[PDB]
């Protein structure tokens, strides 16, 4: 809180972190796609799609 | 300047056409017929090719064995081939063996036995041919290309015909086919090499005078094809070489754009890594392909029929991870026929073609094939002077205008055979038929 209850210090720090967190989130979103790229997307049948790919 | 092609007719309407060459000692005489597989329907598809087998299986006079002996005794050989629009039967011999060869050809065309026993015997031979074309990859690719481009139309059918028809073709339908189609007004007797025209006309009067005339004589090379943008993929991961053909609807023999399409084809040209000169060719596609090892070969083609054609390219490649680049660069070179070609490429291609069209005719069989093809598609032999004038009339504006109406943003027929995993789907191939920057 930066104090003894929710107040000005809390609000100012939440603004700074709220601005930051979406950038961290974009990095992790990119990371999970790079991780996925090794296997590719799964598909609704649950089988391999290596036999039949589309751009 | 080559000797003049002499042309005479008989009363039935059989054309005789000759080009004498006193420097050779052999002669090619034969019969070019304006008829082929395209004249069959779906039920008798395969008949024309079936007949070609039976033509050499014995006549009313000479048996199969006698036929063999008679030709062996002549000294030369006989040859035949059936295409979609054309059938040919010719005999290469010595100068003075020409009357024998005309007599044998007249016999096998008019007086063939088509004996049930021989029909039944060939019915197995032809059935085996169905499982051995499979090896001739270029032919497999071109037959699928016609089948898809002219989907469910007569030009789309194969020459061999389906297995089903081979088992049901009778001597009746064979006889019917050759009676309807092998008429005098559809036939040209051609002689090239050591032939006298006047001698050949006499031999025609002796052997081909009792040929039927058709009821309604149309001119030679008289025909509606509706091209289908489409693809056939014959993926085979075990083959090391991919074979790919891409084509658009091209031009007929008598199109006004016939020479323009030949010039455009020459701008792309051919390439073969096995030929030493090919790395130095002027064609842009050739340079791209050779520098980057994209292909073993490519061959541009412009196939014509009486009422349509196919214009495109046939590629072979072992580079299985860069098929995409090969197709991409090929179609971007086609785009440039619409957007970029100038007098530089056009005049270079014209130079190359003016010679090429003459160079092709380097033996009596080639000359006879040229006279026969031109007589059965155009109704006349076109002199090299006329051909030189028609080529000279092609401008860069003509090429650009032709490519913009024929290639640019048009549907293609595409056939892939072999390890073609890297060949993208239809949309991505067809999207290369235009350039977003233009
Ligand atoms: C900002 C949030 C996220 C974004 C922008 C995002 C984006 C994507 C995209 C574009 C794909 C590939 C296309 C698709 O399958 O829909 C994908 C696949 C995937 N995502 Fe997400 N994602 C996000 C959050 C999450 C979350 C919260 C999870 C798991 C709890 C998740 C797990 C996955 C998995 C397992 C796949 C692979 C699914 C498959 O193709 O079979 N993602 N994501």
């Amino acid at each position: 809180w930066g104090g003894f209850s929710v107040g000005n210090p809390t609000l100012q720090r939440f603004f700074a972190l709220h601005y930051l967190m979406p950038f961290v989130l974009a990095v992790f979103a990119l990371l999970h796609l790079i991780a996925l790229h090794t296997a590719g997307s799964s598909n609704p049948l649950g089988i391999t799609s290596n036999v039949d790919k589309l751009s | 300047v080559s000797p003049k092609t002499r042309t005479s007719n008989l009363k039935n309407g059989l054309t005789i056409a000759s080009e004498s060459n006193p420097l050779v000692q052999t002669a090619t005489v034969g019969v070019w017929i304006d008829a082929g597989s395209r004249n069959e329907n779906a039920y008798n598809n395969g008949t024309a090719h079936f007949f070609e087998h039976l033509a050499f299986k014995g006549t009313d006079k000479r048996s199969q064995h006698q036929l063999e002996l008679d030709i062996e005794n002549m000294g030369g050989h006989l040859n035949a081939y059936t295409s979609r629009e054309s059938t040919v039967y010719y005999a290469k011999s010595f100068k003075d063996d020409v009357p024998k060869s005309v007599e044998i050809l007249a016999d096998i065309l008019q007086h063939s036995k088509l004996a049930e026993s021989a029909i039944d015997r060939e019915r197995e031979v032809i059935t085996r041919e169905l499982e051995e074309v499979n090896k001739q990859y270029e032919e497999v690719v071109f037959d699928h290309l016609h089948a898809t481009a002219f989907m469910n139309q007569p030009l789309g059918r194969t020459i061999l015909g389906p297995r089903e028809n081979i088992q049901t073709i009778t001597n009746t339908e064979l006889r019917k086919f050759i009676t309807e189609n092998y008429t005098a007004d559809r036939m040209v007797l051609v002689g090239a090499g050591a032939v006298d025209h006047d001698a050949l006309v006499e031999l025609a009067e002796k052997y081909f005078s009792h040929l039927p005339s058709s009821q309604s004589p149309v001119p030679l090379g008289t025909p509606i094809p509706n091209f289908v943008g489409s693809e056939v993929r014959l993926r085979d991961d075990t083959m090391p070489v991919a074979h790919i053909a891409i084509a658009v609807e091209g031009v007929s023999w008598t199109s006004e754009d016939y020479y323009t399409a030949l010039v455009a084809q020459a701008i792309i040209g051919n390439y073969d890594r096995a030929v030493g000169t090919s790395r130095h060719q002027g064609s842009r596609l050739s340079n791209i392909v050779s520098e980057n090892n994209l292909a073993n070969s490519f061959q541009s083609f412009s196939t014509s029929y009486s009422d349509t054609g196919l214009w495109g390219i046939y590629l072979t490649s072992e580079n299985t991870t860069q098929i995409d680049d090969l197709v991409h660069f090929t179609l971007k070179e086609w785009n440039r026929l619409s957007t970029s070609v100038s007098n530089l490429q056009v005049e270079r291609a014209k130079s190359q073609l003016k010679a090429g069209l003459l160079l092709s005719l380097d033996g009596t069989t080639y000359v006879a094939e040229d006279i026969g093809r031109q007589l059965t598609t155009l109704g006349r032999r076109v002199t090299p002077a006329e051909v030189e004038a028609k080529l000279e009339a092609v401008t860069e504006h003509d090429v650009r205008a032709w490519a913009q109406k024929t290639l640019y943003d048009k549907d293609i027929a595409l056939v892939g055979l072999g390890p073609i995993e890297g060949l993208y789907d239809y949309n991505r191939i067809r999207n290369d038929m235009s350039m977003m920057r233009w």
